[PDB]
């Protein structure tokens, strides 16, 4: 409870710093504000969507780790309609609100008139081919639909586990949450793969990847697991984590952090070795733009500090059974996921490592601060760690 | 081995001379001079597969 | 697809590169393609790099080049059965393509296809015993005894 | 429900599981005799097919010049991919602390090894100079040459060899204490030495069990990323290639999911008879088959998602070649396999969402059989159809298999079923220990509530 | 935990024999496969 | 001691060691035979139908 | 002369027995079981096993050896031009999977052979098979045998200690 | 035993060295 208020205050201060420097970035050049907001919303959306999906994975796979962080996963899932309200500046960014707000071109090349209109000045046929799928009405309808399913999934699971505190729970209400999470896991996988497509992979419409989204799956899950381990360390003295939680779920969550780190580097290496070995010139410009002009050193620092050190440090028992050093690892993971999503998103509009403005730090820290503040408000409104539950006995082993 | 280090066995012509020839002590030196003098190509060309096999 | 590129002599006279420019405007919307590549290759600066050139204006479908490369290089004759399977043994083949409007009075296009001797060859990167490799002269070295 | 039925003691576990091996060989059941006779007949079909493959060459298969990889590579990917779910029960469930692996992991490891022996012949068999298979292995020679090591078949050789050796190692350490029990009950003097050196005199003990759980958990931790990578590399022998249907970035997780999907189908098809005919209903409950259908349903959704990713790659791209891929898969000459793929691996998997469909044994068996057949069809659609129609339309040709492809396929079924029948004869098919430990854990949960 | 052969007199010359095995067998493959042609 | 005699430990350690040594020896057999002067007919004066004397 | 075994019926009886044992000060014993109880192993096999440092070492050197083998083979000893692929460290993709497979291969050899060696496993003859009921160890029995290597050991005092807590049958085991 | 290790490896060494000599016979 009180450390939760401390981390909520820290997130609110981070959000205030972010909104101040983001408004300054609008004051200097609003296109830089909008592209930095694209990056900040993507790396802010790594938290609640992974929170939602991991809540549904643990409802499908009932574990002691899942009961340990069910309420924090439900708070992170509860922030989704506020993520819709934070999305809609982007929706203003690529719509007819262009030619206002100082934008020179719209935020996406399909939102551009000339690059998709027939008989226009540009008529780039790769982007003009996908004009039913990538048009402002279609993309806003798709993203709002995905928002509807995610908010329905998250709020229904949260309300059912809020009903779980009374009764009808040892066989009822958990079979209901099991069925809802079972259908929704497939729904969440396809909708957040398509969301990762429309938000990130459509920024350069010349390129595609079918492992994108699954790459975003692993990124969201590993950011989420490190976030969960980070604030699990803060609420150690909540008296109910001390009553029912031991270091065995801590070991389980550190184990899952290790597994998602290796799963993510497996996904990134899979995409890299597929595009690199089969040197076909529609897949290759993504990695040409990502090892040029200084981005190569970010790629090597990503390989050395977000895989090799996080893998090699997390082979051991202490740094998994112990919780403090697991929290330090998780903080390093969260920072390295920020750096990775910088490498994923910022080459599409920055073109240099030295072109990275202060807004590309303002928007991730600010929007993560908004995420953390709404999250820690959502943990406090309910009792954490659902005490009355048919999967309770795995905490007692 | 000769297509990677031709300096160890090359000789100042006299290819068909009787086997009274002996390789001298400065085989590295005289070998490098005869490699550069006869136009013996780098081993990146002489170890190619279509050098020998065809 | 962009296999056999056809032009006209008046526009080729006024602009020689217009054949590619009309292709690449429909495909990419730019007059000149920008084919970025990850793999470096070799440079081939001071070497004798062997290359072939085939003029589609001059080739007629004579098929004497197929018999010549058959006679020179000991390519075996398979029967009617193995061409029925699809296992003819011809190092150079002639592509006849029938492309044109009305498709019953069409334009017929013969294209010789030998190996392109690909500098960044997809065919060397996959063969596990390193039997098709590139040499100093830039030509694909198919080693029959290593296959 | 419960993963283990009550009424069971450690004497009852050792009696029921241990006495299916160490039966007198002349007292062996006649259903086993009939199945092994059928497997022996199909293994002779294997030997005839391999003999005519070696004498005449690989041209007895229906491969031609566009399709260099016909039905041989399809059966290779199918047979290697069957091993993923067996290793999943072997290692991944050991890592995730899953209580349903305790009766399956012996059978799962065994069919992983036998599917590996069936798969691993295909890289040798598809060569046409198969006696030089060791050239893909880095060995000291007088030539001084090396494997290319950037080819994906060069990765395949290391991958299948390491996977075969690790799955054999996991089988042997998983078998050492059951060897210790079977040595202790054999009642024939010479068979006690045979299971004795197999057990190495295991001497079930603390300071030996500590290293047992420690090495088994840790080897599960080694084999868990390993089978994912080995089936990623089986994907990567298409995924690094420049063919339009093969260069797909989703291929390593999608082939991993297809492998777990087809392997769970095979574990279904080969453990419903092991549950029914051999009286192991208490050890393999109905909740076992419920949770196994659930995991197969998970991997089937990820595979259907992979098909959607292929459809999205072909529609979203402005390239002609991906679009003609989708057309020739949908309306081409070999489009029958793609329609049977969406009937098999997509329509028939949506029954498994409902519990009564999962608990119904004949429905579960037949739906698993459609999973295996449509999984094979997925490998056909990935490999053969993409090799049929390529960049140059002059290099377009149909692929028709001969009688020898089907002969080799049926013969590899014979090798699989023969090795499975010797396994279920001489060795026990359920882990005797780790079921006694599962009995202990179940009664301890019944103690602490 | 320690191994059960930790306090045995055989643990010195057997584990010296594993390395004398290694430097005989591996060096024999070195002599045959590199210096024998 | 219930199944096996007293020197079963001796015979088993010697058997695992011997299996390693026969694997090493068979590799040595194969390598020696493929490089042997019998196989490649090296330093063997192969008889000609006239016995020319160089 | 090797030790004295105890023959307890149930795993919980063996656990309460092994908790009663060595609280008297009788260290260096070895409890036998058909399955890992994880409470004799928690108590009297307490400590660090020894195989994880073996798998860490041999997997690290196996991945190092696989990387060095690919580098020495295709980029140093016989530098061949394939595919336009680079002949330097920029050829790091298409060198990772053989590195990983070699690491896992050497690591799993380490786990198997290190567990089999650190337990002294390939030992078909052991003294504790001399007992008339040890054939039921792998099949339904729970033994707690203490050993002569213990400093507080004497045959009359040990077997009267093992009889104090109620067995079916304690008995000495010959060498 | 360890002297058995030495004796077996010396027998393997002598037989292998005789084999190496026989490859230059
Ligand atoms: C990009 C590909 C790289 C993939 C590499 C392999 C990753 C998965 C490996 C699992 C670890 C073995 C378990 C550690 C252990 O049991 O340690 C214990 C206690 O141990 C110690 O204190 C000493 C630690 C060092 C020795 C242990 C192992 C280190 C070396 C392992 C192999 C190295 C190889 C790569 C050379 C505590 O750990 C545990 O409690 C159990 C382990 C949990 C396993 C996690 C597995 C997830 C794999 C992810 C899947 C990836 C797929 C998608 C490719
Ligand atoms: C080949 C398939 C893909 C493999 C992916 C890796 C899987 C993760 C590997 C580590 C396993 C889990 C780590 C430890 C853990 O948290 O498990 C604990 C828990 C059960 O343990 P209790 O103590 O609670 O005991 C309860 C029973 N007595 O395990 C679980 O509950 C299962 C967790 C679900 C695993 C989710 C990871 C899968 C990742 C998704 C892969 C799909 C691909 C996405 C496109
Ligand atoms: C940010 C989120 C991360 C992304 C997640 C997206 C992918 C989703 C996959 C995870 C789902 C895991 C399987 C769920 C289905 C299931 O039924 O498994 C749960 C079962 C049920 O357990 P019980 O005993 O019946 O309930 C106990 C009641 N007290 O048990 C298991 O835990 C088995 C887990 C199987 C894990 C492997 C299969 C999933 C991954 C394979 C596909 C990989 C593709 C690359
Ligand atoms: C050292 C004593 C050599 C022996 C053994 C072999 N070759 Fe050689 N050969 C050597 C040199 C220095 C050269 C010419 C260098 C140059 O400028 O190229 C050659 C020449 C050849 C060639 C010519 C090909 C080419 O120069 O591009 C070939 C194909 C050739 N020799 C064949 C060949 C074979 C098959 C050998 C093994 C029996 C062989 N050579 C041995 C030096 C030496
Ligand atoms: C002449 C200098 C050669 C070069 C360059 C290459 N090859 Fe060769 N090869 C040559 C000789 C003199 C030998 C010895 C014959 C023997 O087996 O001892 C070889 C051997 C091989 C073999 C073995 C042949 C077989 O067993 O059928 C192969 C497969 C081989 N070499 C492959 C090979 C490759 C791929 C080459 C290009 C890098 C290559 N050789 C070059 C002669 C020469
Ligand atoms: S390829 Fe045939 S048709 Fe063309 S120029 Fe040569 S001989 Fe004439
Ligand atoms: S790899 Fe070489 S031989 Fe093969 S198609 Fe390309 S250019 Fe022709």
């Amino acid at each position: 409870i009180p450390q939760l208020g401390q981390v909520q205050m820290l997130g609110l201060a981070a959000a205030v710093i972010g909104i101040g420097v983001l408004a300054a970035g609008y004051f200097l050049s609003p296109t830089s504000f909008f592209e930095s907001y694209i990056y900040g919303y993507y790396v802010a959306m790594t938290i609640p969507l992974g929170c939602l999906g991991f809540l549904m994975v643990q409802h499908l796979t009932g574990g002691a780790w899942g009961v340990t962080v069910r309420r924090m996963l439900e708070a992170g899932a509860a922030t989704l309609p506020i993520m819709g309200l934070l999305f809609i500046p982007i929706a203003l960014g690529y719509f007819d609100t262009y030619k206002a707000l100082g934008l020179e071109h719209p935020l996406y090349e399909w939102a551009n008139p000339e690059v998709v209109t027939p008989g226009g000045a540009e008529f780039d046929p790769i982007i003009a081919h996908k004009v039913p799928w990538l048009s402002p009405l279609w993309v806003t309808a798709r993203i709002a639909i995905f928002f509807i399913i995610w908010s329905a999934l998250a709020l229904t699971l949260r309300a059912w586990s809020r009903q779980q505190d009374a009764g009808g729970d040892a066989k009822k209400l958990a079979t209901r949450m099991r069925r809802l999470s079972g259908i929704g896991v497939a729904l969440f996988v396809i909708t957040v793969t398509f969301f990762s497509f429309d938000v990130a992979m459509s920024l350069d419409p010349h390129w595609f990847s079918t492992i994108y989204g699954a790459h975003y799956m692993a990124n969201a899950g590993l950011m989420t697991l490190a976030f969960l381990a980070l604030m699990m360390s803060r609420v150690r003295d909540a008296a109910l984590f001390r009553e029912y939680v031991s270091v065995k779920p801590i070991h389980d969550i550190g184990k899952l952090i290790f597994a998602f780190t290796v799963l993510w580097t497996y996904m990134s290496y899979g995409q890299l070795v597929i595009i690199w070995s089969g040197d076909v010139a529609e897949f290759t410009p993504w990695y040409v733009h990502r090892t040029q002009h200084g981005w190569v050193f970010v790629a090597l620092a990503l390989m050395l500090f977000a895989f090799a050190l996080p893998f090699f440090v997390l082979l051991f028992r202490g740094t998994k059974r112990n919780l403090n050093t697991l929290a330090t690892i998780a903080g390093w993971i969260v920072v390295m996921r920020f750096v990775d999503m910088a490498w994923i998103i910022l080459p599409e509009f920055r073109e240099h490592l030295w072109d990275i403005a202060i807004t590309d730090v303002a928007a991730p820290i600010g929007l993560i601060g908004l995420v953390i503040a709404l999250f820690a408000a959502n943990v406090q409104q309910a009792p954490l760690l659902p005490l009355r539950d048919p999967n309770m006995e795995q905490l007692q082993n | 081995n000769c297509h990677r280090n031709p300096e160890l066995y090359v000789r100042p012509r006299e290819e068909v001379y009787n086997m009274d020839y002996v390789p001298p002590s400065n085989q590295l030196e005289i070998g490098r001079q005869l490699v550069a003098e006869y136009g013996i190509m780098p081993p990146d060309q002489l170890t190619n597969c279509y050098v020998c096999h065809r | 697809r962009d296999i056999y590129r056809v032009g006209e002599f008046k526009k080729f006279k006024e602009d020689p590169k217009y054949i590619a420019k009309e292709v690449y405007q429909e495909e990419y919307g730019r007059e000149t393609p920008n084919y970025q590549s990850l793999q470096p290759g070799d440079d081939y600066t001071g070497r004798n790099a062997w290359g072939m050139t085939i003029n589609l204006n001059a080739c007629i479908g004579c098929n004497a080049c197929v018999v010549a490369c058959q006679a020179e290089n000991n390519i075996a004759v398979v029967g009617k059965d193995q061409v029925s399977r699809g296992r003819e043994m011809h190092w150079i083949r002639i592509d006849r393509y029938f492309a044109g409007e009305d498709l019953d009075n069409p334009s017929i296009y013969m294209m010789p296809v030998n190996c392109m001797q690909c500098e960044k060859a997809p065919c060397e990167v996959v063969c596990p015993v390193a039997a098709t490799v590139h040499d100093y002269e830039g030509l694909n070295n198919m080693v029959y005894n290593r296959c | 429900e419960a993963y283990l039925l009550p009424g069971e003691t450690y004497t009852s576990i050792s009696a029921k599981i241990g006495d299916v091996p160490l039966t007198p060989p002349l007292k062996t059941p006649k259903g086993w005799l009939a199945g092994f006779s059928v497997a022996f007949f199909m293994l002779m079909i294997f030997f005839v097919s391999v003999t005519w493959l070696f004498i005449r060459g690989v041209g007895i298969w229906g491969i031609n010049i566009p399709v260099g990889w016909g039905m041989d590579i399809i059966n290779f990917v199918w047979w290697i991919g069957i091993g993923h779910a067996g290793t999943l029960i072997s290692a991944i469930l050991l890592l995730l602390n899953q209580g349903w692996r305790n009766s399956i992991n012996r059978f799962a490891e065994a069919m992983t090894l036998f599917a590996v022996a069936c798969a691993g012949l295909y890289p040798i068999l598809h060569l046409g100079r198969p006696w030089l298979f060791y050239w893909l292995i880095p060995y000291p020679n007088t030539h001084g040459m090396w494997p290319q090591f950037r080819s994906a078949l060069a990765w395949d050789v290391f991958a299948i060899s390491t996977y075969a050796t690790v799955s054999l190692v996991f089988w042997l350490v998983g078998l050492i204490p059951d060897f210790a029990t079977l040595r202790d009950r054999a009642k024939n003097i010479w068979v006690k030495r045979l299971y004795g050196i197999a057990a190495l005199g295991w001497r079930g003990s603390a300071r030996h069990w500590h290293r047992y759980e420690m090495a088994s958990i840790l080897l599960a931790g080694l084999s868990t990323p390993l089978v994912v990578s080995v089936h990623s590399i089986i994907s990567l022998d298409f995924a690094i290639s420049q063919v339009p249907g093969w260069q797909v970035t989703v291929f390593p997780p999608y082939f991993v999911a297809g492998a777990v999907f087809a392997g769970f189908a095979m574990v279904l098809l080969l453990m419903i008879p092991v549950r029914t005919f051999y009286g192991f209903e208490n050890y393999i409950t109905l909740h076992h088959l419920d949770v196994m259908a659930k995991v197969m349903l998970t991997t089937g959704m990820i595979v259907v998602y992979g098909y959607f990713m292929e459809v999205f790659a072909s529609l979203y791209s402005g390239n002609e070649f991906e679009e003609y891929l989708l057309y020739n898969r949908l309306f081409g000459p070999s489009s029958w396999a793609y329609w049977g793929l969406l009937f098999c691996n997509a329509v028939a998997i949506q029954p498994l969402w409902f519990k009564k469909v999962r608990q119904n044994i004949p429905a579960l068996l037949i739906i698993s059989l459609i999973v295996s057949v449509g999984m094979w069809l997925e490998r056909y659609v990935i490999i053969v159809i993409s090799l049929e129609r390529d960049f140059l339309p002059s290099s377009w040709d149909i692929y028709i298999p001969t009688i020898w492809d089907w002969s080799l396929y049926i013969g590899t079924f014979g090798l699989f079923f023969t090795l499975l029948f010797l396994f279920i004869r001489v060795l026990p098919m359920i882990n005797i220990f780790e079921m006694r430990l599962f009995l202990y854990q179940e009664t301890e949960k019944a103690k602490q509530r | 935990m320690q191994p059960e052969w930790s306090g045995d007199p055989e643990v010195k010359p057997v584990f010296l024999a594993v390395t004398l095995t290694g430097m005989v067998a591996f060096l024999l493959m070195v002599w045959l496969f590199a210096f024998y042609w | 001691a219930q199944i096996f005699p007293r020197n079963a430990n001796l015979l088993s350690r010697l058997s695992i060691f011997a299996l390693v040594l026969l694997v090493v020896e068979g590799i040595l057999i194969l390598g020696v035979y493929f490089r042997s002067n019998y196989f490649r007919q090296v330093n063997v004066a192969i008889e000609q139908p006239v016995a020319f004397s160089h | 002369v090797y030790g004295v075994m105890a023959e307890f019926p149930t795993p919980e009886a063996l656990i309460e027995a092994t908790r009663k044992a060595k609280a008297a000060g009788y260290t260096k014993m070895d409890a036998f079981s058909p399955f890992p109880i994880e409470e004799v192993i928690e108590e009297i096999a307490h400590g660090d096993t020894g195989v994880p440092r073996l798998v860490l070492l041999f997997g690290l050197i196996g991945a190092a050896s696989g990387f060095i083998l690919q580098y020495i083979g295709n980029l140093v000893d016989y530098p061949l031009n394939v595919g336009g692929r680079p002949l330097d460290i920029t050829n790091w993709p298409a060198m990772i999977p053989i590195t990983f497979e070699s690491g896992i291969l050497l690591a799993s050899f380490a786990a198997a052979i290190g567990m089999i060696v650190l337990n002294g496993l390939p030992s078909p003859y052991h003294p504790v098979f001399n007992v008339p009921r040890f054939q039921y160890a792998s099949q339904d029995a729970f033994f707690l045998c203490i050993e002569a290597t213990d400093p507080l050991f004497d045959r009359s005092r040990t077997s009267q200690f093992l009889r104090s807590l109620n067995p079916m049958q304690v008995s000495e085991v010959a060498y | 035993l360890s002297r058995l290790m030495i004796a077996g490896l010396m027998v393997f060494l002598v037989l292998s060295l005789v084999v190496l000599l026989a490859g230059r016979l």
